[PDB]
RNA sequence: AUACUUACCUUAAGAUAUCAGAGGAAAGUCCUACUGAUCAAACAUGCGCUUCCAAUAGUAGAAGGACGUUAAGCAUUUAUCAUUGAACUAGUUCAUUGAAGUCAUUGAUGCAAACUCCUUGGUCACACACACGGCGCGGAAGGCGUG
RNA sequence: AAAAAAAAAAGGUAUGUAUUAA
């Protein structure tokens, strides 16, 4: 048969293991699901079922990899339809509208589209259009949508009462194409040949009051219905005023220049000129106070560049603090983590919020999380960014948990079994791991007996012991083993200044003095004037 | 409408649009396969010839 | 069927002053103390973005920045308005560079014509560079990959940025800020 | 006939990375292939290790 | 419209009101702008034939609709089957595997009201006139009758 | 005594090719 012919091929076999072996490509899923289309070419109802489930389950298996391809919904939804069952169809074009958050204009119109087909009970039809234009109603290319609509009032609808009010909102919204919304109303003001008609428009009341024009004038009406034409058009004229000047200023600065709608792939790159377009149209956006067109241009600026973290970031700041949404902001960031491929700065502030929203088991967990992905060695890590921004947010919780060990109260945030071996080693590996000194800087922050006894000993001793040649050429070790015992506050000036002379300095090999004498000079030039010239005579 | 798959050009074509599809109503009838005529009809009697 | 309902509309160009032209990054930064050096106020507008610094003429009371993109431009203008630089409010909007202002100058005289010629462009496609980020410090074989931060700009040099290394070589230049700033070297 | 692989699953050395039953995330391979399909990988845990 | 080429194909049958009488070519047929009766159509034409045809002395009303709103109105009833494992009473919950699966639950069913809007008519004439239940001009729809 | 032959295409629709004016 025509399923184990494909399942016996070499390209089926070669196609699937590069998908496998290369998942994010999106290039090897196109070809794999295009060639595996092309072989159930009569794709009709008679196609035996197995390999209608393997190219179902690559469509469903490809879009979970890919939640922006609007195309391959539709795509997907057509092949459902064709094959008989409308029922799958309506379900995955909900999947697709749920991966944009339900604002997408392609979905919403090739949806309802598909949907005037299918769908009897006018009142159900019209509240998918309904549903649909509270959410996508405001976007700039939006006009088409609206003819859709238009277009289903007029058809269904016996009354005319609908047609006026929806093209009525149309003249207020400033579109890509105003102008062929502002050519039917001005023509079915056109077309009105009685003064009845004109409460089509608005009430009874405010014609007689801002216009000044009586539905129930009685005389000789026509040349007064014409006065009437004259007055309702000229305000119209001013509408149009109004909403032209939008559009022009909307298109001209930033709609002009954005020449990718769409999303491509996570192996696309986007031109810089079109990123300062869409922070700038999003930065306008949010002056508007519109939250629907808002939200809109959030998600309408998402899929073109969805995996930089840039507009992720932005998008949780604007609803953090304009809006004051707290929460919202932390589901930005959650759904943030998945399209964008940095993901550093994005959990870095996803780990501020998380703890100025108080869910302290839900940051926790998620540093469980984090270590669990590398294997419980964070430590190991080749970027420094990740290691740092989980073990000061660890030592965070760890403060929390554990009562602190030492006198004056002081918690134990960087000295602790767990975590302090974490940080030696982090630093065993001298050269070859990046943060080095960054981390070395902040265990010197503990200012007292204990502390600067358990430092002095358990690092700075054990370090020169061991005497690793890295650490002992740097002039950071040495000006941070200065200003561990020169900020404590239990000794004295005297025994503060005797012991960095005496002890601290004449460990240092004379040979490294050319590369410690630069930053262990700096110490010595502001803090101890007086001994300056004892460490120039060392080296 | 789209494809019209006719003889007619386009905008002939977009003049026949039929009206909208015909709303659901739920069968007041018997089902077709349900459908007969009176059964068990009784047969001329001794009963009836009495 | 010869006139027809719509047509594409038509404008008029506004004379291209330094206020209307699109390209323009530096910002004219009037109201100053003429206490202040030019370091310190590189310290204020270094965060914005990345920058080509111009000059801070002497005895004007006032200076003047220039960025690389003009969305650090902006940035920087809507970020300080009115923020106070050595016990003065700062009041600070658009204006040209040293030598399009000499050419001004020599027209002002003159009072002749005062064409102006527009800043030059980036030849945009470029799908390496993120607008408004900076290249902190100083072998770099990156994956190239859209989250990261491809090329850059330095302090004329165009580098590759390393995510990794860009990171700590922030922070230790963070961290050295503090010590030195503290102590009075660097201000 | 085919199994069902999730290389991220695999990767990160969760369990279920393999399952006959269709689910959300995973790519339909060859079962005879699976074996070659874990080769095409070691590579890339051996520099993890 | 004309000429040439190629393709597709060709005649269900019969009749035009009936009955009766007289005549022409014992039976039958055909025929008679021949005679009577009945029937049918068209056209006229009549009936004290029947029903209906909206306010301006006022901001109305009659018939019919909304595939209109209030309206997530009020009151009700509904959301798949099979296999395996765990717990459980002696049917119930959770997880996995397979099959089909109109959308809707702001739905569907019943109940009722208010409001708003559409189409239609002689918005005719004479009359504001204390009667025992007419006999103005037309239009619409019928019934009956004569020619 | 008898004798010898017949008169005819029809015309409909569709497709392609050419013609009908400065």
């Amino acid at each position: 048969d025509k399923y184990t012919a494909l399942i016996h091929d070499e390209n089926f076999s070669t196609l699937t293991l590069n998908v496998s072996r290369y998942p994010k490509s999106l290039a090897y899923w196109e070809k794999l699901l295009n060639y595996i289309v092309k072989a159930s070419a009569p794709i009709c109802k008679s196609t035996e079922p197995q390999l209608l489930k393997l190219i179902r389950c690559t469509y469903s298996s490809m879009l979970n990899e890919f939640p922006y391809l609007e195309n391959y919904y539709i795509d997907f939804a057509l092949l459902e339809y064709k094959l008989g069952n409308v029922s799958m169809s309506h379900k995955i074009f909900q999947r697709g509208l749920q991966a944009f958050n339900q604002r997408s204009l392609l979905l919403w119109t090739s949806y309802l589209k598909f949907c005037n087909n299918v769908i009897s009970h006018q009142k159900q039809l019209f509240k998918k259009y309904e549903t649909a234009e509270e959410y996508v109603g405001l976007h700039f290319f939006s006009g088409e949508f609206w003819d859709l609509y238009l277009e289903q009032i007029s058809s269904r609808c016996t009354s005319s009462k609908k047609y006026w009010n929806v093209l009525r909102k149309i003249l207020e919204i400033p579109l890509h194409s105003f102008s062929k919304f502002y050519a039917l109303w001005l023509q079915r003001i056109d077309d009105i040949m009685d003064l009845k008609q004109l409460s089509q428009l608005t009430s009874k009341d405010e014609l007689l009051k801002k216009l000044k024009i009586d539905i129930n004038y009685s005389g000789r009406k026509g040349p007064y219905l014409q006065d009437a034409k004259k007055k309702l058009k000229k305000i119209t004229k001013e509408m149009y005023m109004v909403v032209q000047y939008q559009v022009l200023e909307i298109y001209s600065i930033f709609e002009s220049k954005i020449y990718i709608n769409y999303y491509t792939s996570p192996e696309t790159l986007v031109s810089s000129d079109e990123i300062e377009t869409w922070i700038k149209y999003l930065d306008y956006t949010i002056t508007l106070q519109t939250d629907s067109l808002t939200h809109l241009n959030f998600q309408r600026a998402l899929l073109p560049l969805a995996h930089y973290d840039l507009v992720w970031i932005k998008y949780s700041k604007w609803l953090i603090n304009s809006k004051n949404d707290l929460l919202g902001a932390k589901n930005v960031l959650l759904m943030g983590l998945k399209f964008s491929l940095k993901k550093t700065e994005i959990i870095k502030l996803l780990y501020s919020v998380i703890c100025k929203l108080n869910e302290y088991v839900l940051l926790r967990n998620l540093l469980e999380k984090i270590e669990s992905s590398y294997s419980d060695n964070v430590e190991n890590v080749d970027d420094f960014e990740i290691f740092w921004d989980y073990l000061q947010f660890k030592t965070f919780c760890q403060n929390s948990l554990y009562s602190s060990r030492y006198s004056d109260s002081q918690s134990n945030g960087l000295l602790n079994k767990e975590l302090f071996d974490k940080v030696w080693k982090r630093l065993s590996c001298k050269e070859k791991k990046s943060g080095q000194e960054i981390l070395l800087n902040n265990l010197v922050q503990f200012y007292s007996k204990d502390t600067v006894e358990f430092v002095e000993k358990n690092i700075f001793q054990k370090i020169i012991e061991f005497g690793w040649e890295y650490y002992l050429q740097n002039g950071m070790f040495w000006n941070c083993y200065c200003r561990l015992i020169y900020f404590d506050t239990s000794r004295s000036y005297l025994d503060k200044r005797q012991y960095i002379v005496r002890k601290i300095w004449p460990q240092i090999d004379k040979k490294f003095a050319q590369s410690v004498l630069p930053s262990l000079t700096e110490f010595c030039e502001s803090y101890f004037p007086e001994e300056m010239d004892t460490l120039e005579e060392m080296f | 409408m789209n494809y019209n798959l006719s003889k007619y050009p386009d905008d002939v074509s977009r003049l026949f649009k039929p009206r909208p599809p015909l709303s659901y109503k739920r069968p007041t009838d018997y089902p077709y396969a349900k459908r007969q005529t009176n059964p068990n009809i009784t047969g001329v009697a001794n009963l009836l010839s009495t | 069927n010869h006139m027809s309902q719509f047509i594409y509309p038509v404008q008029q160009q506004p004379s291209l002053n330094h206020f209307t032209d699109p390209n323009n990054t530096t910002v004219f930064i009037g109201g100053l103390s003429s206490l202040v050096t030019e370091d310190e106020l590189r310290a204020y507008f270094q965060p914005f973005g990345t920058i080509v610094y111009v000059k801070i003429p002497v005895g004007k009371c006032c200076g003047f920045v220039q960025y690389v993109d003009r969305l650090s431009a902006e940035a920087a203008i809507a970020g300080m308005q009115g923020f106070p630089i050595a016990n003065s409010r700062v009041r600070l909007s658009w204006g040209r560079s040293a030598k399009q202002t000499a050419l001004l100058q020599q027209a002002m005289l003159s009072n002749s014509l005062q064409v102006q010629q527009q800043q030059p462009g980036l030849q945009q496609p470029n799908y390496g560079y993120i607008p408004s980020s900076t290249c902190e410090a100083p072998n770099v074989s990156s994956t190239m990959l859209p989250g990261c931060q491809i090329l850059n700009y330095s302090n004329g040099q165009q580098v590759i940025m390393q995510g990794s290394e860009a990171v700590v070589n922030s922070t230790n230049a963070m961290l050295n800020r503090l010590e030195q700033g503290s102590n009075g070297f660097m201000f | 006939d085919i199994v069902f692989v999730s290389p991220q699953l695999y990767l990160s050395s969760q369990e279920g990375w393999k399952s006959d039953s269709a689910k959300s995330g995973f790519i339909p391979i060859l079962k005879n292939d699976l074996q070659r399909f874990q080769d095409s990988l070691k590579h890339i845990v051996d520099a993890r290790n």
